[PDB]
This record gives C-alpha cells, structure tokens and sequence, in this order.
C-alpha cells in the first residue's frame, strides 16, 4: 500500500469503587433510576464535591500499570457545556496538570511480534449520567453521574485496525488483573472513541483527522476502523481532500457516516475547581501501590511457562482470560501435574462449557475435580476414553470424578 | 465591543438575549472591561496563584451513604416520568 | 421587653423558666409585625412554624436554647423554600439542611425566616432582589447595604436578634456597617459551605449579625467547625470564643495601611473612623501605619475572580432537575437558554458573561490566572504587615448609606462599594464591622481584619468597643 494509518484512542474506564467520585452514593449496574443520588451528584444548589480515597488509589495503581510518571501533584479542573445528563453545567476532571503521563503499553501481534503504544495521559474524572429518548422528550437518570472514570489518551500510535483492538484487549487485561475495574464495554464501564487519519508511507507529518464516537465493542473499532482507512483512502486518491469531522459507525451496515447536525465544540472554560484543594499525592503511598501491586499479564505469562513449564499459546489462553489460569493454578495446587491439567482444561473442559454457555469463573467441575479426574488419568485407574465420558458427565450434573467411577463401575 | 461578542458570549453561557440587553450590555461590559483592566501593570512571572494552605488532599473512604429519598430527589423537578427527570427530546 | 433583651438577658429568663422559648418568639414576631412593612426585612417568614416548634424545645442548657435566629435565603432550610432571591429559584424547596443550619437546630436555635438579599448574593444594596428592595431602619429612603441586606435590617430592628449572612467580597461587613450592627465573616475555611448556595467558591463565607459581640461570639461558636461534606473546611478546633471575648490582650497593636489614606472617603466616615482610633489610643493600643502595596489592585482582581467562579458555579440552573423553566422553547438549546435569561436577574447576567469571558481559553491567562496571581501578592501584603501589627482597621465603608438608585446606573458605581471590604476575601481573612459613630442620623462602621483563625481578637477589640461605645442601645424605629 502507498499508504499508513495512523490511529490514537480516548478511552474512558469506570473504576470499580463502591462509591462515586465526589459523594458517597453507590456505584451498580441495573436500577432504579434516580435510585442513588444526592444534592451532590445531581448538582443541587449549595452541594460540595469529596474525593473518594479509593478511586485515586485505584486511579495511581492504573498509572503505574501503565508505566506511567504518577505526578505527586495534581488538580482536578471544571470542564463546562450544557446537557441533560450533567448536573452541574461542569464535569470535574484534570486539564493541565493531570495525575499521570508518559506511559506506556505492549502489544503482541500475530507477527511482527512487540509493539509499543504510549498513554499520553492517565487523569481522573467523573461520569455523567445517562439518557432515555422516549417520544418528543429525553428522561434522564443521574444514576450514573459522578461515576469514577479514569480517562486514557493514547499517542498516535496505532497502525491497523487489528492493533486498535488487540490494544483495547490488552488495556483491559491489565485493568482486570490490577483489579481497578471490570472494563467490560457490554456493561458500560469502557468506552472508547477513535481518532483516524492517513498518511503516504514513511512521512513524518500527520494527516487530517477524522474522529468516531461511541462504538461499542472491540470487533467495531476494528470494523470501523477497517472501512474508515478504505474510505480516505479512496477520497485521497480521487483528488479529493479528507475533511476533518466527528463520524459514527452503525453496527448494521458497518460503514462510517458525517453527521446531519454541523455542530462546531465550544470552549470548556477549564480552570481548577475552587471547591477542591490540588490532589497531592505522596511518594510514600505510591511505593505501597508499587509494591503490592497485582500480578500484572504480561509477568504472569512468563511466570507461568517457567513454573508450569508450559507452552508460548498455552499460558497465552490461560493469562488472556485470567480466570482460566487461576482455575488452573487451583487444580494444579491439589494434583501437581501441570501438563496433564492443562490438557484436560483446554482440549475438554473449556469446550464443554462454552457449549452449555457457562463460564468458567462458575462452572461445575471445580479445580479440584479436573485435578481429580487427571490423577486417575495418570495412576492408570481408567481410560482415557472413560476419562472423557466421565468429563461430560462432570459438566452435566456436577459430581466428582470419582463419585462417578463408582456409580458407573470401575 | 461587538454586538458579534455579546451574543457569542450568551451562546456559551445558555442566555437568550433579549436586544434590549444586547444593547445595554454592549456599553455596561465594555465599562467594566476597561474598569478591571488594571492589573498588566503588575508583574506575575515568578507568582504562584493563589490557593489555601492545606498540609493533605482532604480525601474520603469509600463507604456508601445513604442516598437522597427518590421523592425528595425529584419533587422540584419542572416535570418527572417514572422516576426520570423529563426534558425536550436531544438529537 | 422581651425582644429588647440580650442572648445572655433572654438565656438566664429561659433557664430559670421564667419564660418559655415560644413567648421569646412571639416577642420578635410583634416586633416583626411592627416593622416589616416599612423594612421589608423578609423573604419567607418563618415564625409561624418557629411557633410551633418551639412548644417541642425543651431542653434548657442547649447553647442556643430558645434563641430566634434569621437567615439569609441563599442558605438551605429543608422543606422551606430557598430562593437565592432569584427568579430562576422561587418555588425551590429546600431538599437538604446547610450544615450550619444543623448545628444551630442541634443547639436549640430557632430559625424564624428567610431573609431578603440582592440575586444569588451578587451586590451591594439589596436592590438586586428580584422580589423587592430592604430598606435601611435608619432611613427608609437609604438601601440597608449587601448583599445580606435583610440580615443586617431584621437585626437592626430587632425584629431577630442574631443573624446569619454570607461574606463573598464584604456582604456581612457592609451591611452590618451600613444597618449599625455588628458583623463578622470568619477565616476562610472556619465555616462550612456547604447548603450555601455557592457565588464564588474561593471567596464565600457564612457570617453573623448581632448587636453584642457575646451574641455574635456564641452563634459563631456554634455554627463553627470542620465539615467533612466541605473539602475546603479546616480541620481546626473552633476556639471557646464566648469564654474570650470578655478577656483583654495587653499591648496590641493596629495598622492603618497607607495606601487607603489615597481612597476617597466622605468626611463623616473620615472623622468617625479618625475618632474610633484615636479613643482606641487613649485605651492602650498602639497604633502604626502600615504598607500593603497592591490593596488598590483588590477591586479590579475580586471582579475578575468573583464573576468568573460565579459563572461557573450557575452553569446548573438550567430548568432540568430543579427551579424555573421557561414556558415556550423548540428545542432543548431554547429551553437552557430562556430559562437562564428569564430565570437571571441583570447584575447575575453581567456577571456570567464577564465571567465565561474571563474563563474563556485566548483570555484565561490574563483575566482568571492573572487575577489568583495579584491575589497572592495582595495576600502577602498581609501576611507582612502582621509581622508588625496584630489587626488593620479601616472605615468599612467609603461613604454613609446611600439611595435608592444610585448606584443603578453604572453597575460600576455599585462595585465601587466594596473598595475596603473585599482585600479581606482575597487574602481569606476574618473580617468584623463594627458600630463607630452615628453621622447625620446614619450608621457608621468600623472594620478589623485579623490573621488567619484569629476571630478571638478581633471578638474582643469589638467587646472592648461596645463597652465604650454602647451601639446595641441604639434603636432604629421606634
Ligand atoms: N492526526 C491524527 N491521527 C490520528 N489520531 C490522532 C491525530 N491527532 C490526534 N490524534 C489522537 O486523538 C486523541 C485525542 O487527542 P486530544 O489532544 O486529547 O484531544 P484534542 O486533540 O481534541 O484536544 C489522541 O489519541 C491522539 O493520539
Ligand atoms: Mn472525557
Ligand atoms: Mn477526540
Ligand atoms: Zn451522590
């Protein structure tokens, strides 16, 4: 190709506090709406912002996850427009100033192998909450508003729309093993908006920018990205000029489109909040976040080969979906045979359960039973044919494996 | 200063001017504009601004606290729909 | 006669049983029912429902046990209306107690009524209500100051003894000076803000009104310290300050800053002011001038700062989940918009406009971020001078209460009113006004900024003076 796509990300991530950002409603999906709220979060007169301990220490373990420089001080800015779903006419976030920069994340890619791709910044913000259209009006549920959310900005890194998605896929990962948030983009704690444009190969200056808004899972992005890179393309080499906008991407057709409505941002009149004192954040504390840190993906992808002895696409499966390894780990603690387990989890079990449409966080065969099942294996006590007739079985009711040895004969 | 400014100002700040205001706030802000000018003079490299003296980020466990009543939540909204605040539809 | 009386008058009648803490409030009542008419003191009287609640009070060694006490409508009173005096909040019930108004109900405080001021807090007159003018009790042609207009004018009548207001660039001191009552607003952090219907966030401060520096030393005390619902509330112990008014400090000291010899004052406050000093001389204290070199940057730096949080802090009031909404609109942009112009008096207009221009990036660095600079020096300017002194003292007010119109004209005209009061905002300083002279049938107040957290002495200067100076005997109509 003449060409080169060069894609940047903005993701929003919801941490996984109890409590909101400034206030101590709850945090949880489902219901009612205008359920937890206060004077606070739904920007009453006369209501004061309180910052939630938790979520910054969520918010530098993150950073640091992300190698991350954490800045010992920081301050949350106002950021102001007008709209139904933001009760104070200003969201509370970081502008100069934010908590964390220059980081950094790595890809594994089907083959050039390693990639990096930098986090510009890791700063602090709270939600807004959501809208309902429903006839000639919009209802509003402030539920979610004032929602902790770390905002990542990543720098132009991206080439391909694969790479976006393995990206969000490995922010996630990292997320979910530091343990600051779910961020599955199904429930609403990641979102993402994409930023696109095209240069010829080689050079060293940036090409128009074309944004997209609100796609909704890692296959879109992908989706969206893979047209929209075909669509400058195109434009670039009928003559024409890419035209620098917002677009969307409808799932349905899988195309990106302009928007009817031709409406230029307004300034957000940034300024720190006067209602909050600059977040200063010890060295000390961020040495504790450093040393308890979690087991973090890519270190448990090397430990476990070593450990286990185990294969670059066996661990690769058991790290990607962390709760496969920790079942792992389980059952090779009550049966140290770590081939055997591995074996039986991901040639049988796994596939077993994907069929019901059961995950493995809460399937019937618990990590002392595959264990179970493969010290018989082993100790020659039955088949391996029987061995995978008993392991249908295992998932059909959940009795041990050798509860069904007797009951069956052997 | 502009009629031009005067409304891109009320545009940002959701204030439909009536024009007896555009014309009157056309002279009033100009004036105090030029009534608050007083500080270039001033030098303020090497000034840090202004915050109150803290030793920590004042911060907060994360423990909830009980919510506001549902009822009370919305009895001042100009019109509710099944616990949602109701507004004209956006695009 | 009973309204007449002190807090300490009416505390030892109500201890002793003597009285009852519903006679107490019907006392002011009549009082306010003599007066109201001609003061228009009041937004939404309360002392019907003070009535009723206080046949409920029984407990007489509470602090506040059977004290009446007004307060300024932009404070929240749960299931009163709180109306900020704006159109865009009438009909706003109060979802949720301000903090102070907690701690007063706790210490058996009996909120009588929601008191006038000028919109969302933003004046110097109280002309700026959007319901209708105060009028000053010492003259009914003359404004009674803001913006806690109402707060000042219902405890100079006495229709309450004690009141509350809120101080965001001197609008407990300039109506306490113009309505010839004492009042202070505390430093900076000593008071929550939280249920004060926010103006400027850096510069807001809950006061209190009084005509006896005890009253005004207890009620302080009270309302007083650390709120975990305010970031910006110190974690400081309040001092016993009832318990200090009544000592004396030997060998202190007042400075008299140089730099407001150049501020054009009326004669009348000039010999009044040069009288308060000179008897203040004749009692032991020593008396210096002192430089402050960036004061007269005060006014243009406040009128910078204040508009542009004030901009910020109304961005909500909006017609989606509270208050005022507009009848007729197209869409949602129409709704906010006539809301806000319909919703907003004209002062709180010009003040959102200058303010999201002040905010507006191409002009933030030399409106906003200037302004938090020189405010720093203005600060320091003070953290200097009280190497050397130990209070600043100043007329209050440039001039003698004015009319009823003018300082309409040219909104600058009405800015310039707060020349002398707003340093003590900028730099966060506890402030008191109080009661000097009477000059031509009208109130004259003297004003001490103190350093940071020290209430105490600028309690007992104002204690000292009234002993002196018998201010609380002076008594407005009939
Ligand atoms: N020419 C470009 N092509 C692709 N992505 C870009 C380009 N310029 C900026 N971006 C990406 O846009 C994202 C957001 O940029 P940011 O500066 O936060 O917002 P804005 O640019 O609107 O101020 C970043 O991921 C950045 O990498
Ligand atoms: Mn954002
Ligand atoms: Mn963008
Ligand atoms: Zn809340």
């Amino acid at each position: 190709e003449k060409y080169e796509a060069v894609i940047g990300l903005e993701i929003h991530v919801q941490m996984d506090t109890k409590t909101k950002m400034f206030c101590g409603c709850k945090v949880e999906f489902g219901a009612e709406p205008n359920t937890n709220v206060c004077p606070v979060c739904l920007g009453m007169p006369g209501a004061l912002p309180i910052v939630n301990k938790r979520a910054v220490e969520y918010a530098i373990r993150a950073s640091l996850a992300l190698n991350c420089e954490v800045h010992e001080e920081s301050v949350f800015a106002r950021k102001h427009y007008f709209y139904p779903d933001l009760p104070k006419g200003y969201q509370i976030s970081q502008y100069e100033k934010p908590l964390a920069t220059n980081g950094w994340v790595e890809l594994n890619l089907p083959n050039g192998e390693k990639k990096k791709v930098r986090i510009r910044r890791l700063h602090i913000e709270e939600d807004a909450g959501k809208n309902i259209h429903e006839g000639d009006k919009t209802l509003v549920d402030l539920n979610r508003a004032g929602t902790p959310l770390m905002e990542i900005v990543t720098e132009p890194d991206i080439r391909t729309p694969e790479e976006a998605r393995l990206f969000l896929e490995k922010l996630r990962n990292i997320m979910r093993y530091a343990g600051v948030s779910k961020a599955d983009m199904e429930k609403g704690q990641l979102r993402c908006d994409i930023n696109v444009s095209i240069r010829p190969k080689g050079s060293k200056e940036f090409g128009t920018r074309v944004e997209i808004k609100n796609v909704n899972s890692f296959r879109f992005v992908q989706k969206a990205l893979e047209y929209e890179i075909e669509r400058q393309i195109n434009v670039v080499e009928e003559g024409g000029e890419v035209v620098q906008e917002t677009r969307t991407f409808d799932p349905q057709t899988g195309k990106t489109y302009p928007m009817r409505t031709k409406e230029e941002a307004e300034d957000y009149r940034y300024f720190p909040d006067p209602d909050l004192v600059p977040l200063k954040v010890k060295k000390e504390w961020i040495e504790e976040i450093k040393k308890n840190m979690p087991e973090l993906p890519d270190q448990r992808f090397e430990r476990l080969i070593k450990e286990y002895g185990l294969s670059e696409y066996e661990a690769g499966i058991l790290v990607n979906h962390k709760e496969v390894g920790d079942f792992f780990e389980e059952a090779v603690r009550h049966f140290k045979e770590p081939k055997g387990i591995v074996n039986w989890l991901i040639n049988d079990l796994l596939g077993l359960l994907r069929d019901k449409g059961i995950s493995i966080e809460e399937s019937p065969v618990k990590p002392e039973h595959l264990a179970e099942l493969v010290k018989l294996i082993k100790e020659k006590v039955i088949s391996t044919k029987i061995g995978k007739e008993v392991i249908k079985e295992m998932v059909e009711t959940g009795k041990t494996p050798s509860q069904i040895v007797e009951e069956k004969g052997l | 200063v502009d009629r031009e400014w005067v409304l891109k100002i009320a545009k940002l700040a959701r204030l439909e001017l009536k024009e007896e205001e555009i014309e009157v706030f056309q002279k009033q802000l100009s004036d105090i504009l030029d009534f608050i000018d007083q500080l270039k003079e001033l030098d303020t490299e090497n000034v840090e601004p202004y915050i109150q003296e803290f030793e920590e980020t004042p911060m907060r466990e994360d423990e909830p606290h009980p919510s506001l009543d549902r009822e009370k939540a919305l009895m001042n909204a100009p019109e509710r729909k099944d616990g949602f605040f109701v507004v004209p539809r956006v695009v | 006669m009973l309204w007449k009386k002190s807090l300490s008058e009416l505390r030892e009648l109500l201890k002793r049983g003597e009285v009852s803490p519903k006679e107490v409030v019907e006392s002011f009542y009549d009082r306010y029912n003599q007066t109201e008419e001609k003061v228009k003191a009041y937004i939404t009287p309360l002392y019907g429902k003070a009535l009723k609640q206080a046949e409920s009070l029984k407990e007489r060694e509470l602090p506040l046990f059977g004290i009446p006490i007004a307060v300024k409508d932009n404070i929240l009173v749960e299931g009163e209306k709180t109306t900020c005096a704006s159109k865009i909040l009438e009909n706003f019930v109060a979802p949720y107690d301000a903090t102070v108004i907690e701690r007063l109900k706790k210490a058996g405080a009996l909120i009588v009524g929601k008191t006038n001021l000028d919109e969302f807090a933003m004046g110097s007159s109280t002309e700026y209500s959007a319901f209708f003018p105060t009028k000053n009790p010492w003259d009914l042609e003359r404004v009674p100051g803001g913006s806690s207009g109402g707060s000042a004018a219902s405890v100079a009548v006495l229709s309450a003894p004690v009141s509350l207001g809120s101080d965001t660039g001197g609008s407990i001191r300039q109506p306490a000076s113009f309505c010839g009552v004492i009042g202070i607003k505390p430093t900076y952090g000593r008071v929550s803000r939280y249920g004060l219907v926010a103006f400027a966030s850096s510069l807001d401060q809950i006061g209190v009104f009084g005509r006896r520096t005890e009253d005004v030393a207890l009620v302080l005390e009270v309302i007083s310290g650390w709120d975990e619902k305010d970031s910006t509330s110190a974690k400081v112990p309040v001092p016993e300050w009832s318990e200090e008014v009544k000592k004396e400090v030997k060998g202190l000291k007042i400075g008299l800053p140089k730099e407001f010899f150049e501020y054009e004052l009326q004669p009348q406050v000039k010999e009044a002011f040069e009288n308060f000093i000179k008897e203040l001389e004749k009692e032991g204290f020593e008396i210096k001038e002192v430089s402050l070199p960036h004061v007269k940057y005060s006014i243009p730096t406040y009128y910078i700062i204040a508009p542009s949080e004030a901009s910020s802090n109304l961005a909500r009031y909006d017609g989606v989940r509270y208050g005022y909404r507009a009848k007729e609109y197209k869409d949602i942009f129409e709704m906010y918009a006539r809301t806000r112009d319909e919703g907003f008096g004209p002062e709180v207009k010009r003040r959102i406009m200058l303010g999201t221009f002040a905010l507006s990036a191409g002009y933030y660095d030399a409106y906003y971020l200037k302004a938090q600079k020189v405010r720093r020096l203005i600060t320091n300017d003070f953290l200097k001078a009280f190497e050397e002194v130990d209070v600043i003292a100043s007329p209050t007010t440039p001039t003698l209460p004015f009319k009823f119109g003018e300082r309409l004209e040219n909104p600058i005209e009405m800015y310039l009113s707060d020349i002398l009061t707003v340093p003590a905002n900028l730099a966060g300083l506890p402030a008191i006004s109080i009661p000097i002279a009477w000059k031509d049938g009208l109130p004259v107040g003297g004003q001490l900024i103190g350093k940071h957290w020290d209430e105490t002495t600028l309690l007992q200067i104002s204690y000292l003076w009234e002993q002196k100076f018998k201010h609380y005997e002076k008594i407005p109509l009939t």
